[PDB]
């Protein structure tokens, strides 16, 4: 069996853990596992049954510096999961940039849908409209020709902005 | 029917008049308490695992504190009590409250074999309640990211 991932980070000290945390954490069975809790479930009450799948959620973005779903295989989870990573701030960018309007065109559940299981328990969360998943795209403007492609890459825009011009 | 995938997330749990469900260290073991104290509640937040089961559609959910994933509250049959349990002792499969969705984000959470027996509040505790004997906000709790 292999100990459940947040299982796993709330052993450690809360500096020691990837920051943001992960959303949710879903376990997927093997076709032979007959129960979702028991002594042959996905869960034991110790430990996650061997050959079980595990996928990540973040509600920041896709998964960063690792893979998006692992198997559990000799009491590891193989390959490494990769951890949420940060959201990027439109008003940043329209500060950084002095750009008279930016407006996102992708949103984070086209590269990172919610899984299903998600809207099970209602799980109060603050909603903050400035901030766009990672791999999120806008586009910003100067107000001819002054129109600028970005993308947020764990905090930080991509590329580094074009100042506009002063008016 | 195939088997119900589960899911755990962390989250803060509170009372419906927003005090906080704590855990504190009492005598080498955790107990449960509810606190209007203020403190910091990064601590004291739980570990929620749930799934769906199918019913003649039901959320089941376990909750442990992140101070120690390996106990859950356990609905005690014989004292009509709320208390943690270890996983070297008690079943998982008799951890699983059923939830139920109210008004303005609030849950509570029904005990699986006493239908109409929930998780309740009593005196700075959690104890088992029966609904028609408590007003509705008794049983209503809410689940907080961070
Ligand atoms: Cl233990």
């Amino acid at each position: 069996g292999c100990k459940g991932i947040l299982e796993m980070l709330f052993d450690m000290p809360k500096e020691e853990r990837p920051s943001p945390m992960y959303d949710s954490v879903t376990y997927d069975p093997t076709p032979n596992t007959p129960t979702t809790v028991g002594k042959d479930g996905i869960w034991n009450g110790v430990d996650y049954r061997q050959g079980s799948t595990v996928k990540p959620y973040c509600d920041t973005g896709p998964v960063i510096q690792g893979s998006s779903k692992a198997v559990c295989v000799s009491g590891k989870w193989v390959p490494t999961l990769g951890v949420c990573p940060k959201m990027c701030s439109i008003g940043s960018l329209k500060e950084n940039g002095k750009f008279v309007d930016v407006t996102a065109t992708t949103k984070g559940d086209e590269l990172n849908p919610p899984p299903r299981e998600q809207t099970l328990i209602p799980i109060v969360r603050k909603v903050d409209k400035d901030k766009v998943q990672h791999g999120v795209k806008v586009v910003a403007l100067c107000k001819a020709e002054g129109v600028q492609e970005f993308e947020c890459d764990n905090g930080k825009w991509k590329p580094e902005p074009v100042p506009c011009p002063e008016p | 029917q195939g088997t119900s995938l589960l899911t755990q997330s962390p989250a803060s749990l509170s009372t419906y008049n927003d005090q906080s469900v704590s855990f504190v260290l009492e005598n080498g073991c955790y107990v449960i308490n509810v606190d209007d104290s203020g403190k910091d509640q990064e601590q004291d937040q739980v570990l929620l695992r749930y799934y769906e089961s199918p019913c003649p559609k039901k959320v089941m959910v376990n909750m442990s504190p992140i101070k120690d994933t390996d106990i859950w509250l356990h609905a005690n049959d014989k004292d009509y009590s709320v208390e943690l349990q270890r996983g070297d002792v008690s079943p998982p499969e008799q951890a699983f409250f059923v939830l139920h969705k109210k008004s303005s984000d609030f849950v509570s959470f029904e005990c699986k074999n006493l239908p109409g027996t929930y998780i309740g509040v009593k005196d700075n505790q959690l104890a088992l309640v029966e609904e028609k004997d408590e007003s509705c906000n008794n049983i209503m709790f809410k689940l907080s990211k961070i």
